[PDB]
């Protein structure tokens, strides 16, 4: 998370983060519905500095310094690489939308119209093919991802000094390794609450309710696929085992 | 400070992202009411014993029956929330989420949880449920589910005005240290 897009996403919300000379020149509804279009980024770029703690400080670190073996890295985070790819494209466009936005001569006054069409391609098309088959298989592993930190924890003293030591700063006090597994699986389902909600203030413009209407239909598509398409892994399950889920 | 989990489930209309939020803040926002809630790590020290609880929402996975229990493992304690202004959350609780929750976390204490206390004497709320032959679930009715159920405790709170939250979260971690 770069010092820039920490400080535009400091305030607890849009109304105390743009001026306060810029805020009084608009309506209450376009207040609230950009209040929760600001959650909805701020809450993304927390999410990928989520995936960044994963790949950068746990995986990378049992790589470099405690030469764990390739596949037992990969059990513990399973397709952290494809979920970062996929949430970074779509901070990126985010980001890119509230940054056209600005009004000249500010970094930090700005109205954003337009959400409606970036959610559809989002949600739509081969991102949305990739988000369900990353997701399918991330949920998946998610058993058996936190059985092997559990065991690898309770009897590997350097893993358990490597924890300790990466995870005793105050600022990674929410984002242990199974906490980090848990915010990454929540995170999908966060988006149709936030998607409902900056609809409900964005009926002034009756394309961007279409849109927004279309955005939700296909976030609820995604959902349904991955939780249809969810089965725990468990090393040692016998295929015996399989046929009663 | 040990380190203990808790989950709050229940239906979308209980307050229980609010709850987690006002409590976790320690102040019901002036300004903007967030939408969701992503986690947190409350340092709490009842009766003389420090913890480190982490709070954990289930709002937006009601309707993924696969999704939902990946909240689940290793929770040490539950609150299982209702709102006092809908008697329809208060019947979901004993054939819906109680089964689920004694499946996924087995012994783990659960607190049936009465949000919203302050709309039971609210006119407007007394006014809209009378339409549906409806009222505002009462404290023994509370009582009598949470006996029912096999909870722990039951306790009621008031986001809004914060009356009862503390108190909520203290027992919640005073359950999750019993054996
Ligand atoms: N006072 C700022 C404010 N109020 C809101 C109500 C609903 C949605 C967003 C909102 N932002």
């Amino acid at each position: 998370s770069m010092e820039m897009d920490e400080k535009d996403f400091a305030a607890d919300s849009w109304s105390l983060a743009v001026d306060s000379s810029f805020l009084q020149q608009h309506k209450k509804e376009v207040m609230k519905q950009q209040d929760v279009i600001y959650e909805l980024i701020q809450t993304e770029l927390h999410h990928v500095r989520t995936l960044k703690i994963m790949t950068r400080l746990f995986r990378t670190g049992m790589l470099e310094e405690l030469h764990l073996e390739p596949g037992v890295v990969q059990g513990l985070f399973p397709c952290v690489d494809e979920l970062s790819d996929i949430h970074t494209r779509f901070l990126s466009q985010l980001l890119e939308r509230r940054r056209q936005a600005l009004c000249p001569g500010s970094t930090r006054n700005f109205v954003i119209h337009r959400l409606g069409d970036l959610l559809i391609s989002q949600f739509s098309g081969p991102s949305a093919e990739q988000m369900c088959k990353t997701y399918s298989e991330f949920c998946s592993r998610h058993s058996k991802a936190l059985k092997l930190y559990k065991e690898l924890y309770a009897r590997d003293k350097r893993f358990q000094q490597f924890i300790r030591k990466v995870t005793r700063p105050a600022v990674l006090k929410r984002h242990g390794v199974q906490e980090c597994i848990l915010l990454v699986t929540q995170r999908i389902t966060k988006y149709p609450l936030l998607i409902s909600r900056i609809l409900q203030h964005s009926h002034g413009i009756e394309e961007e309710r279409q849109d927004l209407t279309t955005a939700l239909g296909l976030v609820k598509e995604l959902l349904s696929n991955v939780d249809e398409g969810i089965y725990q892994l468990e090393k040692g399950a016998r295929l015996q085992e399989i046929y009663n889920r | 400070a040990i380190r203990k989990k808790l989950v709050i489930v229940g239906d979308g209309a209980c307050g229980k992202t609010c709850l987690l939020i006002v409590f976790s803040k320690d102040q019901f926002p002036e300004v903007y009411v967030p939408t969701v809630f992503e986690n947190y790590v409350a340092d709490i020290e009842v009766d003389g014993k420090q913890v480190e609880l982490a709070l954990w929402d289930t709002a937006g996975q009601e309707d993924y029956d696969r999704l939902r229990p990946l909240s689940y493992p290793d929770t040490d304690v539950i609150l299982m929330c209702f709102s006092i202004d809908s008697p329809d959350s208060l019947e979901n609780i004993p054939e819906k989420w109680t089964p689920e929750v004694k499946h996924f976390c087995p012994n783990v204490p659960i607190i049936l949880v009465g949000n919203k206390k302050d709309l039971r004497n609210d006119e407007h709320t007394r006014r809209e449920l009378a339409k549906m032959k409806q009222e505002p679930v009462k404290p023994e009715e509370g009582r009598d589910m949470a006996n029912r159920i096999g909870a722990f405790g039951y306790m009621e709170c008031s986001a809004k005005t914060k009356d009862g939250v503390r108190e909520v979260f203290e027992m919640a971690t005073r359950a999750a240290l019993q054996a």
